[PDB]
RNA sequence: CUUUAAAUCCUUUAACGAGGAUCCAUUGGAGGGCAAGUCUGGUGCCAGCAGCCGCGGUAAUUCCAGCUCCAAUAGCGUAUAUUAAAGUUGCUGCAGUUAAAAAGCUCGUAGUUGGAUCU
């Protein structure tokens, strides 16, 4: 099952109170660290 | 520009000697005027009888009430105002009691939205609020 | 499928070109991005440094896009770096993995004292400026590592460098200023007149001279 | 006044990031590969290979016909030699700038015991040498951090005390043959 | 350029300007690599040699390329003497 | 037994001494800086947290708890003085048009500095 969008997530949220979380989430599907 | 000859050493170190005074930190630390000020006298920690009890409004945006004690120190007889961190921590406190006192981590400066607090207690009737705030040790009654 | 649209892709399609420093040597601007894929092929790994969103005043609101950061390089020689902005964050990384593949620099490695075995260090001294940010690569002995900050760690490791000291000044909060100088440090590496480079150069045929036939062929 | 020395010093230095994933990876990776209790000691070897790289590469500053060049140099080459971590075709003063942590590491008791088939894990070797079941050529040994010289390495036994040497059976060999 | 041991240890070796002897980059793109052709002294026609120069893009923005090249080609003998 | 003035401790040795081997490891955190859960239950700009940015006004990734997860580890938090970070005291090595800044202008003692030339 798919469940979560890191990018979804951050281009929804970037702005909003859960940014910096998202950002950090993005990074980990990114770089895979 | 700065003068770079031979024999300039005596100039150089006076101007430097100088114009140490133009900063904040060092002017402060040797002249004098604030550790006069300083309620402590330079101590980490202090202790103090428990004048009463206040609330403190919050700064905005915040709002809230910080629950503070107004105490009085043994050595100098000045006046001051601590915070008691915890939820629930004022009940453990009574009028008149021996407290201990420290700084609140910003060397004299007010810390968040509690406005011109700067000290924090830390033990009340010779026991740590911690170990009262974790139901480790009583109240000595 | 790929279809060259220039020749010096005809050239590297049909094996005309043997190793990209043939094409560095002459200083021919790369336009293709299979080129690099080519030559470079596996060894090539890149990593995201910064998403950055920026913003757009207009009558009815803010416009958002995001700008991508990204290093690529194959730890043995080459580096390049690459910035992308887009409606979408990951068209943003596409586009920035292509811009910085396209723009990959060689880099020179030397020696702190005795040269014995591989090169391990930078050459000499080297600065580099991007704004207000000044970065200087100073050589290291073996074995010390690299020492700087997170960010220009990444493109030295990833040029191939083993060993060096790094200076830094000004505002170097700003990620996208100090990774480009440290690039441009790092690429400044074979600008650099040294005394073992004083012999006159023998020049050698062109690719575009010397595949001239070839060349009308296709 | 009295008759008491004073001289001390710390074996490690703290790292001054404290949380860097690529440090925390390559640390645990020591120390899951050879069965060390903590951080602590690998920044002991990390200080060790410091100073010692340090030395090095002060001596690498003077003339090469500098007596004492010539002679701190040769002792620091011939210590090296001698606990194993170099060799002796390797006896120049840049290759100490090539030593790595895990050479140090490799010249541990607990790991030689592994390596030599006593102990079936490097656990069970730390475990067997802190349980006095190791001798060191006459002598019980049951410090793990202990480093092996060269001339040693073929020296290294189960004591003579030992359930496993050919001692008298232990505690509870001889509680189960009491119950039957 | 080389180790203790005399191997060459290099990427490649960047030629230089002709005019200036600077270094020409693997970026600079503004660098020119001109052939001139060399002719028969009795017919004059093509040899099929040629003289090759370098001039990097610094000189060329100053606008020193045209006497550069001039230069270059009365000392390899192409252009008169009495110029 | 040895140790010592006589002892103690360490070392050496008889006998007893581990399955929940209950012979139980703690101190701080889990939004970012900075390693680690927008999991569940309460509270509802209150109580509180928060070095800083900030969280909390009925779906709180930040408060009070349970579970789980991080970091160091017989050690770990807090307050204060001090060093590096600070090329934010700059001799190495900082700035002075507009971000803090060059005296309204000139003369001038001390100080600083001072053109070639001799085998
Ligand atoms: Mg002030
Ligand atoms: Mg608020
Ligand atoms: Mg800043
Ligand atoms: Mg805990
Ligand atoms: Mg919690
Ligand atoms: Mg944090
Ligand atoms: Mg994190
Ligand atoms: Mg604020
Ligand atoms: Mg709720
Ligand atoms: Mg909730
Ligand atoms: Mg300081
Ligand atoms: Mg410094
Ligand atoms: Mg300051
Ligand atoms: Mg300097
Ligand atoms: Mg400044
Ligand atoms: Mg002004
Ligand atoms: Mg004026
Ligand atoms: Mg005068
Ligand atoms: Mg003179």
């Amino acid at each position: 099952e798919l469940g979560t969008d890191p990018y979804e997530d951050f281009q929804e949220n970037w702005n909003t109170k859960h940014s910096s979380g998202v950002t950090r989430e993005l990074m980990r599907e990114l770089n895979g660290g | 520009g700065k003068c770079r000859g031979l024999r300039t050493a005596r100039k150089l170190r006076s101007h430097r000697r100088d114009q140490k005074w133009h900063d904040k930190q060092y002017k402060k630390a040797h002249l004098g005027t604030a550790l006069k000020a300083n309620p402590f006298g330079g101590a980490s920690h202090a202790k103090g009888i428990v004048l009463e009890k206040v609330g403190v409004e919050a700064k905005q945006p915040n709002s809230a009430i910080r629950k503070c004690v107004r105490v009085q120190l043994i050595k100098n007889g000045k006046k001051i105002t601590a915070f008691v961190p915890n939820d629930g921590c004022l009940n453990f406190i009574e009028e008149n009691d021996e407290v201990l006192v420290a700084g609140f981590g910003r060397k004299g400066h007010a810390v968040g939205d509690i406005p011109g607090v700067r000290f924090k207690v830390v033990k009340v009737a010779n026991v740590s609020l911690l170990a009262l705030y974790k139901g480790k040790k009583e109240r000595p009654r | 499928e790929w279809m060259p649209v220039t020749k010096l892709g005809r050239l590297v399609k049909d094996m005309k070109i043997k190793s990209l420093e043939e094409i560095y040597l002459f200083s021919l601007p790369i336009k293709e991005s299979e080129i690099i894929d080519f030559f470079l092929g596996a060894s090539l790994k890149d990593e995201v440094l910064k998403i950055m969103p920026v913003q757009k005043q207009t009558r009815a609101g803010q416009r958002t896009r995001f700008k991508a950061f990204v290093a690529i390089g194959d730890y043995n020689g080459h580096v390049g770096l690459g910035v992308k902005c887009s409606k979408e964050v990951a068209t943003a990384i596409r586009g920035a993995i292509i811009l910085a593949k396209l723009s990959i620099v060689p880099v020179r490695r030397g020696y702190w004292g005795n040269k014995i075995g591989k090169p391990h260090t930078v050459p000499c001294k080297v600065t580099g400026r991007c704004g207000s940010v000044l970065v200087r690569l100073i050589p290291a002995p073996r074995g010390t590592g690299i020492v700087s900050a997170p960010v220009p760690k990444k493109l030295l490791m990833m040029a191939g460098i083993d060993d060096c000291y790094t200076s830094a000044r000004g505002c170097t909060a700003t990620l996208g200023n100090f990774a480009k100088a440290t690039f441009d440090a790092i690429s400044k590496t074979y600008s650099y007149l040294t005394p073992d480079l004083w012999k006159e150069t023998v020049f050698t045929k062109s690719p575009y001279q010397e595949f001239t036939d070839h060349l009308v062929k296709t | 006044p009295v008759a008491r020395s004073w001289v001390c010093r710390k074996t490690y230095v703290t790292p001054r990031r404290p949380f860097e994933k690529s440090r925390l990876d390559q640390e645990l990776k020591l120390i899951g590969e050879y069965g060390l209790r903590n951080k602590r000691e690998v920044w002991r070897v990390k200080f060790t290979l410091a100073k010692i790289r340090k030395a090095a590469r002060e001596l690498l500053t003077l003339d090469e016909k500098d007596p004492r060049r010539l002679f701190e140099g040769n002792a620091l080459l011939r210590r090296l030699v001698r606990i194993g971590v170099l060799d002796e075709g390797k006896m120049k003063l840049d290759y100490i700038l090539g030593l790595k942590i895990e050479d140090f590491l490799e010249r541990r008791l607990q790991t030689q015991v592994f390596k030599l088939g006593l102990a079936k894990s490097i656990h069970h070797a730390r475990v067997l040498i802190r349980q006095r079941h190791i001798r060191v050529r006459k002598q019980v040994v049951n410090i793990p951090s202990f480093i092996v010289r060269l001339d040693s390495q073929k020296h290294i036994d189960f004591s003579l005390r030992s359930p496993y040497g050919g001692g008298r059976p232990g505690r509870v060999k001889r509680k189960n043959a009491k119950k039957g | 350029m080389q180790n203790d041991a005399g191997e060459f240890v290099d990427l490649y070796v960047p030629r230089k300007c002709s005019a200036s002897n600077r270094i020409i980059g693997a970026k600079d793109h503004a660098s020119i690599q001109m052939n001139v052709a060399e002719v028969d002294k009795v017919t004059g026609r093509f040899n099929g040699q040629f003289k090759t120069y370098a001039i990097c893009g610094a000189i060329r923005r100053m606008g020193e390329s045209d006497d550069s090249i001039l230069r270059l080609a009365k000392a390899d003998g192409i252009v008169s003497k009495n110029f």
